[PDB]
């Protein structure tokens, strides 16, 4: 009377992830254990995440890092999708820090190097696991970090920003709580910074029951450094938890940091953008729309500020695509951004833009 | 391998089906969900449930009523349901944003080769940048990646 | 050495991140030369908007040519240089003679690249990707040789270089005159020689852009020495491995093959070195 999938007999539920239930699987013959994520096809289509999952599987099946949970196999059934993964007996890093207190400088550094190694591997693979927290860092028998819920993760694509506000308010970057556009790695760096504080202190840097003050505190980048903290790691944290993404640490800057480097194992590791106008956003969009048509160009209005435009080459008889986007700079100025859409392509893009600019504002 | 799940309470729940000559197969309960996974040959199968003394079907699931008035559930175990990417493919059937600071980080402004340049953040690739129009000649520029290398091309164009 | 080039792709020599200056043929030719200087580039591919293709390349040779073909005097403006488009000039430069665009794919071999250079008698080879049609990089002898020399782990016995009818200038020779030699002889550099046959300096195709740079081209009556004020030998009894090492170590485009008494006997160009190794 055992529920089996693969040759693993499904047992106890380890938890409930982003998109599914996670159950233990112990092999019929060998006793080998796996973590099985159950994704009901009807639910993964109700939330329109079918595409999300397709990509998520694609990435994770080819990934292989010692501090990222291995995705062994994906078993499809008419009903649901079974994601067979590597199981780790130690559970959450979060409960570790609950049960035992904060980790010692040495122990903290080890685990931080391990996590960051994994975080880096993801980024090196144009994957950004947003929602990076002790709750999603699992531990194995031998105390090794294992990055786990890629449900909120996204792809990093050349020339494009992400928008989705994702993780736990505490671990979430200020721009994520601010709901501003972001590149991707900087928000994983911030979350990893929160993880470092959690390891060294055993508490959260930014935390309050009063949600408004929690968000002020996060956006003010102010956290308490207890006297027992080594000034060098305080240096690293001050760098990692920069409210300005442009001023924030990078996996490179961290890798170069003295605190990090220590005992680190071998196995791990006058140009102007677009055109700017001070007019009303709706007047700007109207102007650019009556300019695109004035060039006999095909287009498709996505957002009231995003437009995907096409042009037929009068010579080579080829289709060339680009996307236009209005961003706000000052409280009084806005700028239209031109981005090339990949199927001379580059020169044709310049030409396409140039035409539009001569018939436009600053 | 097909999943047979009964959502709803019960002390004892069984699965009778064409695939097992209508024999009562016990379904294990975790909580509120009674399940059994079993591989069935690709094709049509009819099943019913024996939920605490009552023979029922999952009404949420497709049925079939017999010439004799028998109402059983039906299942079409398709080839497509077995392969993940095939199954996922068959499944898929205001104010302006603030300017990200990233787009203001160029590689042309920031002894050495004038040809050589720093590596860019993926985020600023394919974006159009331009110099102020001096002498009635426009200068446009952009960084594009070709494989594992990058090229910042700048066009000198009259207007 | 030669079989090494046949294996390695052009891509393997394209840098991690480079700058590519492209001129529209409708651009004023004076602005086009000033752009080479301002950008710190020696050549630029030309794009014809009406043709929708890369028609050719603008090099310092083009400047040398314009200057010599149209220099009236120091008291008279070069009207053609001041007010000519790149196409209006390419229409003149090449008329009864037609030299189409030479290019290479990034997936093509380094051997194919070395050949393309000598075969078409050229110094700048643009690497264009076929699917994108985008020019990525411009292949120069210096870079291809620097790559060969990276993987390398007498000049009289092998006989490599030009040793007969060597085109060189006197100390006092005006720039215009020297420009005329660069044109009729079609050679990259003119060794500056003293009263006696010995060499004191070398005026090269490069030293000609300083005129664009300093905006001093309106006086070509100046001696080659006056011209060189703004800012290397090899003897016949020296091994080619050492002579190849010397060129890349000093990053120079050609060495002077001189006798004991510092008197010119020939020249050995990067062109000839890569050619002999093909
Ligand atoms: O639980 C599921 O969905 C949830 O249903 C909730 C609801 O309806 O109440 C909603 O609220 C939730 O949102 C939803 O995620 C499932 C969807 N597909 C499945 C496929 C399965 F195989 C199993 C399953 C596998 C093994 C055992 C065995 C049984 C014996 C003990 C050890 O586990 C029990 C059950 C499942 F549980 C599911
Ligand atoms: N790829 C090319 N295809 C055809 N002609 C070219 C190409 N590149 C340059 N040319 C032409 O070759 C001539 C000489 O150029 P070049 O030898 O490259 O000069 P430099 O020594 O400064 O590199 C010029 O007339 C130039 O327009
Ligand atoms: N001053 C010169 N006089 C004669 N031949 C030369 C001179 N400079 C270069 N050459 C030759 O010109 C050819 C092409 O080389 P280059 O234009 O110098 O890259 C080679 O065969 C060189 O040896
Ligand atoms: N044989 C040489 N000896 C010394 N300097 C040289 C030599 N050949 C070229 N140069 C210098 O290199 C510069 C021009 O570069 P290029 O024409 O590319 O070789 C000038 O400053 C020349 O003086
Ligand atoms: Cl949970
Ligand atoms: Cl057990
Ligand atoms: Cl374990």
């Amino acid at each position: 009377g055992r529920v089996k999938i693969g040759h693993y007999i499904l047992g106890d539920t380890l938890g409930v992830g982003t998109f599914g239930k996670v159950k233990v699987g112990k092999h019929e013959l060998t006793g080998h254990k796996v973590a099985v994520k159950i994704l009901n096809r009807q639910k993964i289509r109700s939330l329109d995440v079918v595409g999300k999952i397709r990509r998520e599987i694609q990435n994770l099946k080819l990934f292989r890092h010692p501090h990222i949970i291995k995705l062994y196999q994906v078993i499809s059934t008419p009903s649901d999708i079974f994601m067979v993964m590597e199981y780790v007996s130690g559970g959450e890093l979060f409960d570790y820090i609950c049960k035992n207190g904060r980790l010692d400088e040495k122990e903290s550094r080890r685990l931080f190097q391990q996590i960051l190694s994994g975080v880096d591997y993801c980024h090196r693979h144009m994957v950004v696991h947003r929602d990076l927290k002790p709750e999603n860092v699992l531990l194995d028998a031998h105390m090794n970090a294992k990055i786990a819920d890629f449900g909120l993760s996204n792809m990093m694509s050349d020339g494009e920003f992400l928008r989705t506000s994702c993780g736990s308010p505490n671990y979430a970057a200020p721009e994520v709580i601010s709901g501003r556009l972001y590149a991707g790695p900087e928000v994983d760096i911030w979350s990893s910074g929160v993880i470092l504080y959690a390891l060294l202190c055993g508490t959260l840097p930014f935390d309050d029951d009063h949600v408004p003050t929690l968000f002020k505190k996060i956006c003010d980048g102010i956290f308490y450094t207890p006297q027992y903290l080594n000034p060098s790691v305080i240096s690293l944290l001050k760098h990692m938890l920069q409210v300005d993404p442009m001023k924030r640490a990078t996996i490179k800057d961290i890798r170069e940091h003295e605190w990090f480097k220590q005992d680190l194992p071998k196995y791990l590791f006058k140009w102007h953008l677009g055109i700017r106008s001070q007019s009303r956003p709706n007047d700007i969009m109207a102007e650019v729309c009556r300019a695109i048509k004035q060039l006999d160009y095909e287009w498709k209005v996505v957002n009231p500020y995003y437009l995907r435009v096409r042009r037929k080459n009068p010579v080579t008889s080829t289709f060339s695509k680009m996307s236009l986007q209005l961003y706000q700079v000052d409280s009084r100025t806005y700028l239209l951004d031109f981005r090339s859409i990949d199927d001379s392509h580059t020169i044709e893009f310049f030409e396409m833009c140039a035409n539009l600019i001569k018939i436009l504002a600053q | 391998p097909t999943v047979f799940r009964w959502t709803g309470g019960g002390k004892e729940v069984y699965l009778s089906g064409s695939f097992n000559n209508w024999s009562k197969l016990p379904l294990t309960r975790s909580q509120n969900n009674f399940v059994a996974i079993l591989d069935l040959p690709e094709g049509e199968h009819q099943y019913k449930f024996f939920v605490d003394g009552q023979w029922t079907h999952d009404p949420s699931e497709p049925i079939v009523t017999s010439q004799l008035g028998t109402v059983n559930n039906i299942i079409q175990v398709k080839k497509t349901d077995f392969e993940v990417f095939d199954a996922l493919m068959v499944d898929s059937q205001k104010a302006p944003p603030i300017l990200p600071p990233h787009l203001l980080q160029v590689i042309l402004n920031k002894s050495c080769d004038p040809a050589l340049l720093p590596e860019p953040n993926h985020v600023m690739l394919n974006h159009l940048y331009a110099l102020s129009i001096k002498d009635g000649v426009m200068v446009l520029s952009a960084t594009h990646r070709y494989k594992k290398k990058y090229v910042t091309t700048l066009l000198y164009k009259p207007i | 050495y030669t079989t090494f080039m046949k294996s390695h792709r052009c891509y393997d020599l394209i840098p991690t991140s480079s700058k590519l200056v492209v001129f529209d043929t409708s651009l004023q030719v004076k602005k086009a030369f000033f752009a080479l200087v301002t950008n710190g580039v020696r050549a630029a591919p030309l794009w014809d908007s009406k043709k929708q293709s890369f028609v050719g390349m603008l090099t310092i040779t083009d400047f040398i040519n314009i200057l010599h073909r149209y220099y009236k005097s120091a008291l008279v403006q070069i009207y053609e240089l001041e007010e000519h488009k790149i196409e209006t000039w390419r229409e003149v430069y090449l008329q009864d003679s037609f030299k189409p665009l030479v290019c290479i794919s990034p997936n093509a071999s380094l051997f194919d690249a070395v050949s393309s250079l000598i075969r078409n008698k050229i110094h700048r080879l643009p690497v264009i990707d076929p699917e994108s049609g985008n020019t990525l990089y411009i292949l120069t002898h210096k870079r291809i040789l620097k790559f060969l020399k990276l993987f390398i782990t007498s000049l009289e016995e092998l006989q490599i270089g030009t040793y007969a009818n060597i085109a060189m200038v006197r100390t006092t020779t005006p720039v215009y005159v020297a420009l005329g030699i660069f044109v009729q002889h079609r050679v990259s550099a003119l060794p500056v020689v003293d009263e006696k046959g010995r060499v004191v300096d070398i005026y090269s195709k490069f030293d000609v852009i300083n005129l664009a740079a300093e905006k001093t081209y309106n006086n070509l009556d100046v001696s080659v020495t006056k011209a060189l004020q703004h800012r290397l030998k090899c003897y016949l009894h020296e091994t080619l491995e050492a002579i190849i090492n010397r060129l890349v170590e000093a990053e120079v485009h050609r060495l002077v093959v001189v006798d004991e008494h510092d008197v010119v006997k020939g020249i050995v160009s990067l062109s000839d070195i890569l050619q002999a190794l093909v």
